[PDB]
DNA sequence: ATCGGATGTATATATCTGACACGTGCCTGGAGACTAGGGAGTAATCCCCTTGGCGGTTAAAACGCGGGGGACAGCGCGTACGTGCGTTTAAGCGGTGCTAGAGCTGTCTACGACCAATTGAGCGGCCTCGGCACCGGGATTCTCGA
DNA sequence: TCGAGAATCCCGGTGCCGAGGCCGCTCAATTGGTCGTAGACAGCTCTAGCACCGCTTAAACGCACGTACGCGCTGTCCCCCGCGTTTTAACCGCCAAGGGGATTACTCCCTAGTCTCCAGGCACGTGTCAGATATATACATCCGAT
């Protein structure tokens, strides 16, 4: 009966952004649906993008191009920067 | 040796391994890279941090200390680009931004 | 007598009462409402409901079930391009 | 005494072994089997075990002087029993028959509590709404010098009473209805409640009823139950009553079940019945209806085992094979086929004899009604579905008789007007249609003499109430119950389950109070009565362990059932010319 | 002579109080009956969950609120303040439904 | 052992093998059934024939032999079902349906 | 080199529904893109539908449901009839 | 001399019957490859790319003008004005 | 490439061209202020589509914008185009 | 109403150019073993559904009425468009050259997939105690007739 | 024009319920090792995109003038809103019994995938003709002024 969800991760992000602020169950479910929806959008865009170029791997470059295509304007660049940051850190250890 | 989660390795809060599994099982491509889950998890974390900060500010404005769907709706619809991202979405138990046309007002 | 012919049970669409349409219009932000709005609103609501429920029933019948779930309605709405957050 | 002074005693401005020790001391004077429950809930609840480890006679012969008028001797013994129960730190339920008089006994007991040991309240009385007024009168009539109020009305009236008298403590009795008790618990949760009395304790049967939980949230120094019939259908409801009455003792449902019911011992019989009689004797008091009254003559209950009609058989078999989503549909078909959509032939509709012969039961019903019309009686059909009751009303019109219908949708003033006009002196009112679970208990159909249960209910208590609608104190000529049953059908199953429930009730409770085409209706009646005697002789000698078997022989079968039951090319555009 | 509010000053108060709350403006039971009636015309003998009806109600109410916003815009565009069926039809036709 | 194409066995004109390969290599599912390509090819053939017959009728109504994008646009837009199916689709070198609002016409 | 296309099959259908007309090259390109678009929509809907029900295979049942779910009104029933006809003819061979 | 409105209707009937493009090719190509330099330097355009852009653009503009005409008619006029375009775009969801 | 970048090319979408588009759209009488609005909306639409097409071509490590890139951009924007491949 | 123009609208003829037919080859779809795992079927089970009916509360909804203000029609006018003419001016095509820069072919290597054990992380069940909802009540503010 | 009057808001108090710590387990992530095979780089080729550049010539532009249409103002109904009964339907709480769908666990079988060959089907490159322009050309067919 185990059901995976992004509840604890959303809670951790909230408690590192607003250290003293809770969240109701309905708001948590809305946040989980939002995360799932955005994940599906980006993954689908990257999948189609890789299919266009006759590739078989979804790599970080496809994810960057997809997030650049979807997220509007000034919201994209920050996200893009964040992504690159993580990858660099991840490839240092 | 000693285990280290890829999330902590990349300094993230979202699960890199779970994202990798959902990416392989979702039938998106025959293969997935090694940095794709890290990049996607970082992007998701950034977006959720943005929306959560806006919602927390909205909730604080109403002198309340829990986030409820009304605060999420109110935070999303008040930011133009976050609203472009979620233009076609309806938030259950959300509402409508206070908006009365100036023509309708008393003279 | 002939009372075995109970009643028409007028109509379920008339259950969407005029005050309900007025409240929805107020939330939409209108000041005055013509008297003929209450029929057009029922018509458009019925059309939208049929469109959504057809897809929901198709989804729940493919799964070989007999119980329409919230997830089925969510899938139907997403298919029509009206993504709904808060039910899974 | 003084309002301000009385505020110190009523309002609660603030493991209770203190009275529990004496309770157990007196209770263990009986058989040690009583301690069994305790010796269970000492392992589960060690903190309450601290009592088991360590271990006035007031006859009140004559009627109380303070009460107005004389008091009947059996009610005298009733109040004696109540006083004895009080002076033991225990509580019991009173289960006298309806019409024998219980409110008088309770108010005499309250007069005792106020005048002999001097505790003028507080007292809470919970009663059905229709009964509420019928309390204040007696409170004002038998012991006038006591104040009480009904605590009823809309939000404004109830809130005004709460602020004015309840919190003001200008009261002794706060008689209030069930829904009002649920509505305002917070203002009523702090009175410290010397006693709580629940007339018609049938409502407090389900342990998880909202009313049940609300009442368990109260604080009372002692409780009491008034009911006409405990143990209506099952046993577990009796345990629920006892648990509410004494929560420190009957605290484990599974104990009472497994010890007696949930696992029936391989013992034959006649031991566990003595166990139950010993257990319940100090708690439950009951008297036969016919005990001290005489007059009313016993009821001549009868069965009519009608067959079934050709269309009725066709429809019933159509139902058996597989828009219809219950077994109760079968009950509809054996009741009257016209309840289904489409049974009526032809979209033009008539009211001539074309429906009497189409229904099996109504044929015999028509024959009996005619025989009584040229015999001079009055009938009280008690069908269970208002839709069939409507069809029967249309029938009554066709045959040119006089209606009188009181369903569950009949307004209160219409209810009382119908009751008055029918119960009036000589009048053109032959038949009185009425649905079995309607009117509560304040219906007084004493004028008529013949009752026809058109259908049978799941629990026989409802049918007993229907019978008491005409067999109460008053009507003194004859009573004739004429329940109709369709043989070779699910009605047999329902009748069997009802009979087994009634027999279980007779065994458990009714043994304590002993020590305390036309069918030629004559031959049909003879064979039906023979079959009734057959079932009686069959099932009277059955065992207690079998009484709870609930054989549940499926009626879905009844005869042998396996439990298994172009493109058109579209319209096309005519002309495609641009011009 | 009891005081009386001028026509249109209670409409504005209703506007600004219903546009601040979040609750559903349609009664639950009539909407549930309507949903069941519509559904039983597609394939017989369905049953719904309470959550299915709730989600469907949220979606429909949001749809109607958006439609009424566009209707108000159409009415104001024509130098009016009263919304008329012409406006609903124009909004729906521009929006792409019909 | 002469080779018979699956299209011949199914009585279709569209290719079943090509559709099977496109389904397999398109990353739609882990496995692909046997009747799925046949069913999908039949549906595609039906849709193509349905649109193309209307296009041919429109071509004939204009006294032409070969059909051009204008005829396809006319056939799609005049038919309610196909106009609903291709609602969000623009057709190159198409045009518009001849339609003038009645209020604009002279009195 | 050797770019695959649907031209030959569309032409074979045309010379059985209108066996005298012709078709321009631009019209052929439009028909090819239409066939590709409809194929992609049906296949994507079927894949998502199979993913919802935890299945791992695409069968004629998912294709039929996707057809009934994407095409409007009478087109859906006509397409379903054609598909079932073809499948039943195929399996009996 | 014709009267105002006759030639407008003749042009309406003329241009709803033809299928070509109503924007000259060099002006549109210059506009496209001026806009495109805001996103990447030294970009080359195939002819087919500019042709597809032009056809999509003209289809969009025609579809917008239909809604503008309907809005102006709804407001009891026959002349389309900028507020009609703004209303159509706002209702459709683009603004 | 380096082709002596120009200005006022939005003025190249001239008044008669907008009038012809309006006539095809079914418009009889045209106000005089509508041309600037039409130019503005055209510029917005072109900017969006070209941005998406340039992103698509940059991802492929190319320097030439192909017709398929424009088609993909339009499809992503919900404006499917038939007749240029795919 | 009738007549004088201007404009589509049929109608015949020449073109060409784009569609159709025909020859090659290569690559992909079909035939035939072999296999294993996905899915169909069986069976507990159990929690929640079904229908028919009852009792009571309490807001919402329905109906009636008065009266204000808003829509709708009509009139006047005065710009702002449409229509027709001359005159340039910029598109559209042919022609030319240059070369970046897509597109195809070979090698190999670094990187993802697969597999076996292991273990921490995440989910489910449970308890409780602050945050938010509800209810006076008191003050504030906007409204509407003077 | 100010003085009631009504509605809203902001404070206290309950009180109750659900969010948020806390504990057990089990099962996906992680680590380590082996193994193909995408794709990345290097190389070669030939193709079309960039850049002018002249001719032509057809549309764009500026200009006049003169209707007619958009806008503003005025009257007049009429219809919708605000307010007051009062009636009913939603909404709980119940009763009575089924049985019926949805959800885990096992079992196994048959239908996919994976190979290995090997011939036809289809894509490319050609070489023809007829269908649709383009001109003219005469005909019929609205529009507008008397
Ligand atoms: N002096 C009296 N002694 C005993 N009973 C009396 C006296 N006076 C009246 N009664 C009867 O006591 C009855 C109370 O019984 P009833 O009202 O049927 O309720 P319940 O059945 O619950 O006791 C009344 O009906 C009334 O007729
Ligand atoms: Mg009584």
């Amino acid at each position: 009966t185990r059901k995976e969800s992004y509840a604890i991760y959303v809670y951790k992000v909230l408690k590192q952004v607003h250290p003293d602020t809770g969240i109701s169950s309905k708001a948590m479910s809305i946040m989980n649906s939002f995360v799932n929806d955005v994940f599906e959008r980006i993954a689908g865009e990257a999948s189609r993008l890789a299919h266009y170029n006759k590739r078989s791997t979804i790599t970080s470059r496809e994810i960057q191009t997809a997030v650049r295509l979807l997220l509007p304007g000034e919201l994209a660049k920050h996200a893009v920067s964040e992504g690159t940051k993580a990858v660099t850190k991840y490839t240092s250890a | 040796a000693k285990a280290k989660t890829r999330s902590s390795r990349a300094g993230l809060q979202f699960p890199v391994g779970r994202v990798h599994r959902l990416l392989r099982k979702g039938n998106y491509a025959e293969r997935v890279g090694a940095g794709a889950p890290v990049y996607l998890a970082a992007v998701l974390e950034y977006l959720t941090a943005e929306i959560l900060e806006l919602a927390g500010n909205a909730a604080r404005d109403n002198k309340k200390t829990r986030i409820i769907p009304r605060h999420l709706q109110l935070a999303v619809r008040n930011d133009e680009e976050l609203n472009k991202l979620l233009g076609r979405v309806t938030i259950a138990q959300g509402g409508v931004l206070p908006n009365i046309q100036s023509v309708l007002l008393p003279k | 007598g002939a009372k075995r012919h109970r009643k028409v049970l007028r109509d379920n669409i008339q259950g969407i009462t005029k005050p309900a349409i007025r409240r929805l219009a107020r939330r939409g932000g209108v000041k005055r409402i013509s008297g003929l709005i209450y029929e057009e609103t029922r018509g458009v609501l019925k059309v939208f409901l049929e469109n959504v429920i057809r897809d929901a029933v198709t989804y729940t019948e493919h799964a070989k079930r007999k119980t329409v779930t919230a997830m089925d309605v969510v899938y139907a709405l997403k298919r029509q391009g009206r993504t709904l957050y808060g039910f899974g | 005494h003084d309002p301000e002074s009385n505020k110190k005693r009523y309002l609660l401005k603030d493991f209770d072994l203190e009275g529990t020790t004496k309770r157990f001391e007196h209770l263990l004077s009986l058989s040690g089997l009583f301690k069994h429950f305790i010796e269970s809930k000492a392992a589960k609840d060690p903190k309450f075990r601290q009592v088991l480890d360590v271990l006035i006679e007031f006859q009140f012969r004559e009627s109380p002087a303070y009460v107005n008028g004389q008091l009947r001797p059996y009610q005298i013994q009733g109040v004696n029993w109540l006083v004895s129960l009080h002076k033991n730190k225990i509580a019991g339920i009173l289960a006298d028959e309806m019409g024998l008089g219980k409110t008088l006994q309770t108010i005499s007991f309250l007069g005792y509590l106020r005048y002999i040991e001097k505790i003028p309240g507080p007292f809470l009385v919970i009663a059905p709404k229709s009964t509420l007024n019928n309390w204040l009168r007696e409170i004002n009539r038998w012991t006038p010098d006591v104040n009480a109020f009904i605590l009823q009305g809309d939000k404004e009236e109830r809130a005004e009473l709460i602020q004015k008298k309840l919190l003001g403590c200008d009261f002794d009795v706060v008689i209030a209805s069930y829904e009002i008790i649920i509505r305002e618990k917070s203002p009523l949760k702090k009175i410290n409640w010397e006693y709580i009395i629940i007339d018609e304790a049938h409502r407090i049967k389900n342990e998880e009823s909202m009313l049940s939980q609300v009442l368990r949230e109260f604080t009372s120094r002692n409780r009491l139950l008034i009911t006409g019939t405990p143990l209506q259908n099952n046993l577990h409801e009796l345990w629920a009553l006892l648990n509410f009455l004494l929560p420190d003792i009957f605290s484990d449902a599974q104990d009472f079940d497994d010890w007696f019911s949930s696992e029936s011992t391989e013992e034959d019989q006649d031991k566990i019945v003595k166990q139950l009689h010993t257990v319940l004797q100090p708690f439950l008091l009951r008297r036969i209806k016919s005990d001290v009254e005489t007059s009313l003559l016993p009821k001549k209950e009868l069965n009519l085992y009608v067959g079934m009609s050709s269309m009725q058989k066709k429809w019933y078999k159509k139902i058996l094979e597989k828009l219809l989503n219950i077994m109760m549909q079968l009950r509809k078909c054996c009741n009257h086929p016209y309840l289904f959509d489409g049974a009526e032939p032809g979209p033009p509709y008539t009211t001539d004899e074309h429906l009497v012969y189409n229904a099996a039961k109504l044929q015999v019903l028509d024959k009996l009604l005619k025989k009584l019309k040229e015999e001079g009686s009055r009938v009280l059909i008690f069908s269970q579905m208002s839709r069939l009751l409507d069809i029967l009303e249309d029938y009554c019109y066709f045959r040119n008789y006089e209606y009188c219908r009181i369903d569950g949708s009949t307004a209160h003033e219409d209810r009382i007007q119908a009751i008055d006009d029918y119960n009036a002196p000589d009048s053109k009112k032959f038949v009185f249609l009425l649905t079995t679970r309607a009117g509560g208990l304040g219906i007084n159909l004493t004028s008529a003499d013949v009752v026809v249960l058109y259908d049978s209910d799941w629990n026989p208590q409802a049918d007993l109430q229907a019978m008491d609608r005409a067999h109460r104190i008053g009507q003194k000529k004859q009573v004739k119950v004429f329940r109709l049953v369709t043989d070779n059908s699910v009605e047999e199953k329902i009748l069997e389950r009802a009979t087994q429930k009634l027999r279980l009730d007779q065994l458990v409770i009714q043994q304590n109070r002993t020590s305390l085409d036309d069918i030629d209706l004559d031959e049909l009646l003879l064979k039906s009565e023979n079959k009734t005697k057959s079932l009686n002789a069959k099932y009277e000698t059955l065992g207690l362990d079998d009484l709870q078997k609930f054989n549940q022989d499926s009626a879905y079968e009844w005869n042998g059932q396996d439990f298994k039951k172009n493109p058109t090319k579209r319209e096309r555009k005519e002309n495609y010319s641009i011009d | 002579k009891p005081h009386r509010y001028r026509p249109g000053t209670v409409a504005l108060r209703e506007i600004r109080r219903y546009q601040k709350s979040t609750e559903l403006l349609i009664r639950k039971l009539p909407f549930q009956r309507l949903v069941r009636e519509i559904a039983q015309d597609f394939k017989t003998d369905l049953r719904f969950q309470s959550s299915a009806v709730m989600a469907l109600q949220e979606a429909s109410e949001a749809y109607l609120v958006a439609l009424f916003e566009d209707t108000n815009l159409c009415a104001i565009h024509a130098k009016r303040v009263t919304i008329m069926p012409k406006d609903i039809q124009l909004a729906r036709r521009i929006r792409g439904e019909r």
